[PDB]
RNA sequence: CCGCACAAGCGGUGGAGCAUGUGGUUUAAUUCGAUGCAACGCGAAGAACCUUACCUGGUCUUGACAUCCACGGAAGUUUUCAGAGAUGAGAAUGUGCCUUCGGGAACCGUGAGACAGGUGCUGCAUGGCUGUCGUCAGCUCGUGUUGUGAAAUGUUGGGUUAAGUCCCGCAACGAGCGCAACCCUUAUCCUUUGUUGCCAGCGGUCCGGCCGGGAACUCAAAGGAGACUGCCAGUGAUAAACUGGAGGAAGGUGGGGAUGACGUCAAGUCAUCAUGGCCCUUACGACCAGGGCUACACACGUGCUACAAUGGCGCAUACAAAGAGAAGCGACCUCGCGAGAGCAAGCGGACCUCAUAAAGUGCGUCGUAGUCCGGAUUGGAGUCUGCAACUCGACUCCAUGAAGUCGGAAUCGCUAGUAAUCGUGGAUCAGAAUGCCACGGUGAAUACGUUCCCGG
């Protein structure tokens, strides 16, 4: 199976296989399956290619895969170009939502550099 | 605490219970469902026009006979230290050292 | 336990079968005070062990347990200002508890993508005198009587 | 129709005395009475730091116990409801009446 | 005709009414098998009957409130024991040998100031 | 008491020749079977002259303290004191019983307070465990001062059995000037006894003879 | 080692409260502030009248202050005038009809508060502290107290190293909750600082609870 | 976010003075202390000196910064690195 | 000789992410205090403004807060302009209350000095309060006695106890402060009263204790009973006590709490308060807006969530206790995927609301993988509180899916309804809990022993 999302979903159940697309979570996958009339626990096998098409045109109703990555990239550059506080924090690689930086801000900084 | 802090507290209490009705009606207009947009907008401006110290959220509970701003108890109106002092002297009715 | 050496508490007999030692077993592998889960795992494992054994669950469990019960173990002692690694013979309830603990630990570290399954697997293994629990009992005995000097 | 009286106190001997007096005047004045039938005692609790600075761990716990009593008279003859209001009792007892 | 017994565990309270005639057991308008979804509770609630060997001669009507499943099971066991004792008064010795008149006083210990639990002390460091 | 009266009771008996005290030589008849034999020829007149003094003291309203701490003879000495309405010490002697009189008076008062309190009441107010504990303390105080609760003040005369065993009592008495009447076995030091009776102090029969004769003469001195 | 307040630990066992009114959670703090102001005013205006205790009850819509004093005449004043003069201002402070009752302490040397304030008054008139201590203890023991402890602390005699000196006479069992121990403190403001006086007075164990 | 029920927030004095400036033509930068005011579209092309605790930083209002608050474009802390 | 001190055990911390405190560095400021155990989720039971003590700038000088004196005004209420705001400049009313009718009391403003004011220094001047050894069993005194005397004895010795607990011995005898007990709570029963709580037998039912009715039971809260080594056996000086047994709901101070001796550390707190001395007075005082206390190369401490199958997810379905509520808790109903919104009942509350407990159980699914584990981070879109969520709130939806696969040396807690695990509530609080303080559910393992470690 190759969805409009150029990746290749797994062989697992459909409701979780559709979450392999960058932009589809659990709720979006459930909504896609309900819009395509497909059960959630059906594997990616035993689905006629017509069903793969009637779910590809459904997932096409969301900005997922590459287009979403571009949207995230341009929205971050918006802040990095305006000069706002969030922009400077995105530039310096520091928590942008008001978390403490005295300790344990590692996921925005990486391993400790002594 | 300093006398100026208690003075600020009593002035805030007075300003908050002087403008209570006007603030109440302005906030009602603002949060009013299906209110006219112009009426809601002018009410926001009028609300921010009133004295800042008239909002009850700017009052800080202080111990009523020392003015301490921490360790306050609403049931007694006193900080923990003065609550303990009046409790051990038997000046708080019913209050006694508990164990269970 | 410095002044009065305190005795042991009395577990009441197992609900389903009636073995106080099975009650000690289900208490031993119980995690986070979750009794019912360990109880179900034990009951399921014993039934699976019984089908291959063709023997009553209590007896096959008993023969597997005695196959793991050690009789001597090492002890760190100080008598003459030395780190005495003395081999000493074990008490009955102590060797019962050690056998149960060892088989629970070996089961937990086997995995087998289940709990009752792996527990029954290694109980049937320790029944035929083979497995890590039996391996660890033999290793304890070896460590004990490799230093027979202090007897 | 009836008269329901709730008594609140901080000490239980005082409330027992008050409810005994109330029920006794009610029984004397011809009314029919229900007994004290104590409602659950509310014990409010506070814990305060006994140390002004540094020692948060050092602290003591206080509690106020408020005791409830409920007296119900089903035949409030005007011979009785007046004498009820005329009756005055100890200071530390709250009395609440309802018809 | 009826014989009553009250039993208590950690925070539970069970009223037990015994009468002769069958082996019916009702608990809070529900059968025993559909009120206690645990075999441990099922066997601990009928230990006194199996001990005194009166399992199918007594109809039990139970009402239990408070506590958890194990607490309610233990309270019902204590109540059945007391009701059995009011029924015959000569079963007392065997029931006491089994320890069903124990009424264990164990209760959840209170939390204390400075500790994280009844006895769990917070972690401590020196260096 | 006549020499024959003593001899049948065995007053002549004494301790071993291995264990004697030097000043007792005048009072010792001799030795037999390595046993010291006390001479009744000295014993009888000295006992009679002591009985004269005891009768005199009791006939001037004297308070008499019978003293003996032998586990065998405690009850004998207690009953001896009761038979003449006097005061006794039968339990182990307490140092400062006479010299530290004030402390004994506080203990006497505490014993009186506990017995008076039990009769008056308030034991119901006390917890059942507390009331039982108070009764145990009252029993302990009685086992300690049963004889001297009613002595009131320092006694006027002392009667001592086995003066060597009770040496603290005689030292106190001499320090107070209170006279000492004592049955003195051969192993004792007779310096502390102003009216000394040399005789056996262990044998129940001779001890009871001493006590009965003394008590008869004390009642006689009281009767007038 | 710190000691629990001997009065507060016996509240409801052998000792009663100094305020005995009832109030919900909306007029509780107001009542505490009101009777704190009342007690403050009464201690200020009656510092010479040897006031021992100020009990305050609040009936339905009134306030009743009982003043336990040792010199009732000074509190009342001639013709029964000063008592009314302070009653009206107590009614002003409390904002409610007021009543003033006066209970005489027949033996002042057995009251902890009176002994303590006497000691402090002697202290700030530069009397040697041990003299006042001993005199207070002996006066209390003479009038039938079964025990008394007096402790004066803080820069005694005007030194530079503060120290604490106490003196006990009799039996003062502090761990016995059944014991009736009157305890009070006071402070003397000498030219070298504040000096703290504490007095414990044991008056015999009470059998039968608060009754 | 404030709410969609209410409107975006702005300080009254700032509103009046920016409307005066936009009707009277471009002028010197408008000095303000209202870091908490939302930038409205009628303020584009202006230059506002927003306080930052000690000095008024001049921010030239662009089209893209509409909807944000003024305080977002005048940092208050100084870091410059730990060296 | 004792103590979770070790041992025997179980679960952690140390590794990861995050929360929080501290050090450090940075900064206009990152306010001050706490610093081995006994500082480091500490003062703070809750920093967006306020709080707030710090910083920048704008301002005031008898002052923000108190008394006094003089002069002029009723008080207050509704507006306009300028200003970021403090503050400045602007109108009609009011003319109340009391009068020997002057005026006063209330309040306002101005003027003049005494003064106010200080979270400024010293906790090595103090009170008060607290920590700590340590709930460790000790600390002493009177009298007596011994010795010229300093002193000793008591308090040592033999046993025993949780204990200077108790019994013998003994020149000691007693007592005081401690120990214990008195207090609270919990485990059984009895008595009394039965509502808003209860429902055994009764009748009536819409199958709902719901309604007649019942006072039995659960329960509620007052009173009382009960446990004393009392009884039996054995050991032991016939003592103290110990070991076992009977009865009993409970047995050996039943479980827990409160209660902390003389003193120790010039221990902590002059920033709760009080206070000696010193210091400031158009400022170290006072008002205002914005900022900071939330920084970030790092180090340490206490926590939370994890790494999964004894689990995750979906559906179904059981069983709590203890609390809070009037500017409050807020049902039902409708709207929204949701946080919530609209309407609005009841409840100062055994009644109404918060409020369906979650682990559990049943059924199905996932099949050991960085996964249907984990949830960080980040983007977008929202709700609510509040003048105001940029710095810097919580929560929701959609998307995103870091590290982490059980953690070196070392180290911590715990002896039973305990550890562990699971949820619930409360204080502070407009809003803001992984902290703190409480509540119940499920519910262990082990203790041979005192040789070692630490402390006494
Ligand atoms: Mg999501
Ligand atoms: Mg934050
Ligand atoms: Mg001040
Ligand atoms: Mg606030
Ligand atoms: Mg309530
Ligand atoms: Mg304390
Ligand atoms: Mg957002
Ligand atoms: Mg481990
Ligand atoms: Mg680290
Ligand atoms: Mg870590
Ligand atoms: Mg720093
Ligand atoms: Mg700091
Ligand atoms: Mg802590
Ligand atoms: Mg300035
Ligand atoms: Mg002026
Ligand atoms: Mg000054
Ligand atoms: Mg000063
Ligand atoms: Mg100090
Ligand atoms: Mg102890
Ligand atoms: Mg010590
Ligand atoms: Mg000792
Ligand atoms: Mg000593
Ligand atoms: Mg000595
Ligand atoms: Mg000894
Ligand atoms: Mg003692
Ligand atoms: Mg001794
Ligand atoms: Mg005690
Ligand atoms: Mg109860
Ligand atoms: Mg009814
Ligand atoms: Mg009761
Ligand atoms: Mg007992
Ligand atoms: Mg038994
Ligand atoms: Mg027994
Ligand atoms: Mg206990
Ligand atoms: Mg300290
Ligand atoms: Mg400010
Ligand atoms: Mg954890
Ligand atoms: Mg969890
Ligand atoms: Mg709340
Ligand atoms: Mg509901
Ligand atoms: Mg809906
Ligand atoms: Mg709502
Ligand atoms: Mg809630
Ligand atoms: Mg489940
Ligand atoms: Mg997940
Ligand atoms: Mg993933
Ligand atoms: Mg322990
Ligand atoms: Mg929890
Ligand atoms: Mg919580
Ligand atoms: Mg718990
Ligand atoms: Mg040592
Ligand atoms: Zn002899």
């Amino acid at each position: 199976a190759r969805i409009a999302g150029i990746n290749i979903p797994d062989h697992k159940h459909a409701v979780i296989a559709l979450t392999s697309i960058y932009g589809v979570g659990k709720t979006r996958s459930k909504a896609i399956l309900a819009a395509a009339g497909i059960a959630e626990d059906v594997k990616i096998s035993e689905l006629s290619e017509g069903q793969i098409d009637t779910l590809r045109d459904e997932v096409a109703k969301f900005v997922v895969e590459g287009d979403l990555r571009r949207e995230i990239s341009m929205s971050i550059k918006r802040l990095m170009d305006l000069g706002c506080y969030r922009g400077l924090r995105h530039r310096r690689g520091l928590p942008v939502r008001g978390q403490r930086t005295k300790t344990n801000a590692r996921t925005r900084k990486g391993p400790r550099k002594p | 605490a300093k006398q100026s802090m208690k003075a600020r507290e009593v002035k805030r209490v007075a300003l908050a219970d002087k403008y209570f009705a006007k603030r109440a009606e302005l906030k009602a207009i603002i949060s009013d469902v299906n209110a006219s947009d112009e009426d809601r907008w002018n009410a926001v401006l009028k609300l921010q026009t009133l004295p800042r110290d008239s909002s009850p959220s700017r009052q800080r509970n202080r111990c009523r006979q020392t003015g301490r701003p921490h360790g306050f108890l609403r049931k007694f109106g006193l900080s923990r230290i003065k609550v303990r002092e009046a409790a051990m002297r038997g000046e708080i009715p019913g209050l006694k050292k508990a164990s269970w | 336990p410095r002044r009065r050496v305190i005795g042991q508490r009395k577990i009441l007999p197992d609900p389903k079968f009636g073995s106080e030692l099975l009650a000690k077993f289900v208490n031993i592998l119980m995690v986070d005070g979750k009794k019912s889960t360990a109880e179900s795992i034990v009951y399921s494992a014993l039934e699976t062990l019984a089908q291959r054994s063709g023997k009553s669950e209590l007896e096959a469990f008993e023969v597997a347990l005695e196959n793991v019960r050690p009789t001597v173990e090492v002890k760190s002692r100080r008598v003459g200002g030395s780190t005495y690694q003395v081999p000493v013979e074990v008490r009955p309830v102590r060797r019962n508890a050690l056998a149960m603990r060892w088989i629970v630990e070996a089961a937990r570290k086997r995995g087998d993508k289940s709990m009752a399954l792996r527990l029954a697997n290694e109980l049937s293994d320790a029944a035929e005198n083979k497995g890590t629990a039996v391996k660890k009992r033999e290793d304890v005995h070896r460590m004990a009587e490799a230093n027979k000097a202090f007897a | 129709q009836r008269i329901r009286i709730r008594l609140k106190a901080f000490d239980h001997r005082l409330i027992d005395q008050a409810t005994a007096e109330i029920v006794e005047t009610a029984k004397r004045t011809g009314a029919q009475v229900r007994g004290p039938i104590p409602l659950p005692t509310r014990k409010e609790r506070f814990t305060v730091l006994i140390s002004p600075h540094v020692n948060k761990d050092a602290r003591d716990q206080y509690e106020i116990r408020t005791h409830l009593r409920l007296v119900d008279i089903v035949e409030p003859t005007e011979k009785t409801v007046d004498a009820l209001m005329r009756l005055d009792l100890a200071a530390g007892v709250d009395v609440q009446i309802s018809l | 005709n009826q014989y009553y017994g009250t039993g208590r565990r950690k925070s539970s309270a069970a009223r037990v009414f015994i009468k002769p005639g069958n082996g019916k057991i009702v608990i809070n308008q529900r059968s025993l098998e559909q009120y206690f979804g645990r075999e441990t509770a099922r066997m601990v609630v009928r230990q006194p009957l199996e001990l005194v060997d009166m399992v199918e001669k007594l109809d039990l009507y139970i009402t239990v409130k408070g506590g958890g499943i194990s607490g309610q099971a233990g309270a019902i066991r204590h109540g059945i024991t007391r009701a059995l004792m009011e029924y015959d008064e000569s079963l007392r010795s065997e029931l006491r040998k089994a320890g069903f008149v124990t009424r264990d006083a164990r209760q959840v210990e209170r939390k204390k100031v400075g500790l994280r639990k009844a006895r769990r002390r917070p972690q401590f460091s020196k260096r | 008491v006549s020499m024959r009266d003593m001899l049948k009771a065995g007053v002549h008996f004494g301790h071993q020749t291995r264990y004697w005290n030097p000043k007792m030589k005048p009072f010792i008849f001799g030795a037999r079977n390595k046993v010291h034999i006390i001479n009744l020829e000295k014993t009888v007149p000295m006992f009679n002259e002591a009985l004269a003094e005891l009768n005199k003291i009791a006939s001037r309203k004297g308070k008499i303290l019978f003293v003996g701490t032998k586990r065998a003879a405690s009850e004998a000495v207690k009953d001896a004191a009761l038979s003449c309405d006097q005061f006794f010490v039968n339990h182990r002697w307490l140092g400062g019983m006479l010299t530290n009189w004030k402390t004994v008076r506080q203990s006497i008062k505490r014993l009186k307070d506990l017995e008076t309190q039990s009769q008056d009441g308030t034991f119901d107010k006390l917890t059942k465990k507390e009331a039982l504990m108070r009764t145990r303390e009252l029993e302990k105080l009685e086992n300690s001062l049963g004889g001297i609760k009613d002595m009131g003040g320092l006694p006027d005369a002392l009667f001592v059995i086995d003066a060597d065993h009770e040496h603290i009592a005689i030292k106190e008495a001499n320090n107070l000037g209170i006279p000492v009447f004592a049955i003195v076995d051969t192993n004792s030091d007779p310096d502390g006894v102003d009216f000394v009776i040399p005789g056996n102090d262990d044998a129940i029969r001779a001890v009871t003879l001493y006590l009965g004769a003394v008590a008869a003469t004390v009642r006689e001195g009281r009767s007038q | 080692g710190q000691k629990v307040h001997p009065n507060g630990i016996r509240l409801g066992i052998v000792k009663p409260w100094n305020s005995t009114w009832f109030a919900n959670t909306k007029e509780f703090a107001d009542n505490l502030d009101s009777d704190f102001k009342v007690r403050q005013y009464l201690t200020k205006e009656l510092a010479k009248a040897s006031v021992s205790r100020i009990v305050i009850e609040r009936p339905a819509k009134s306030i009743r202050v009982t003043i336990h004093t040792a010199r009732p005449g000074i509190v009342i004043g001639k013709k029964g005038e000063d008592v009314e003069k302070l009653r009206k201002v107590v009614a002003d402070i409390a904002g409610v009809p007021a009543q003033i009752n006066i209970a005489e302490v027949r033996k002042p040397e057995l009251d902890a508060k009176l002994v303590a304030d006497s000691i402090t008054s002697q202290l700030e008139r530069r009397v040697m502290f041990r003299r006042a201590m001993k005199r207070a203890v002996q006066n209390a023991m003479r009038l039938g107290a079964k025990g008394i402890k007096v402790e004066v602390s803080g820069r005694l005699g005007g030194a530079e190293i503060a120290r604490t000196e106490w003196y006990r006479e009799g039996r003062v069992p502090l761990h016995t909750l059944r014991a009736d121990i009157d305890y009070n403190t006071s402070e003397a403001h000498t030219t070298y600082g504040v000096i703290g006086v504490k007095v414990w007075i044991f008056k015999g164990e009470i059998l039968g609870g608060m009754a | 976010p404030r709410s969609l029920k209410k409107g975006p927030f702005i300080d009254l004095h700032l509103l009046k003075k920016v409307e005066k400036a936009v009707e009277s033509g471009d002028k010197k930068p408008l000095r303000t202390w209202s870091r908490r005011s939302t930038i409205f579209p009628n303020m584009i092309g202006l230059t506002i000196a927003v306080h930052n605790g000690r000095q008024h930083v001049p921010v030239f209002v662009t089209d893209e910064m509409v909807g944000h608050k003024l305080g977002e474009f005048a940092p208050t802390r100084t870091y410059r690195g730990h060296a």
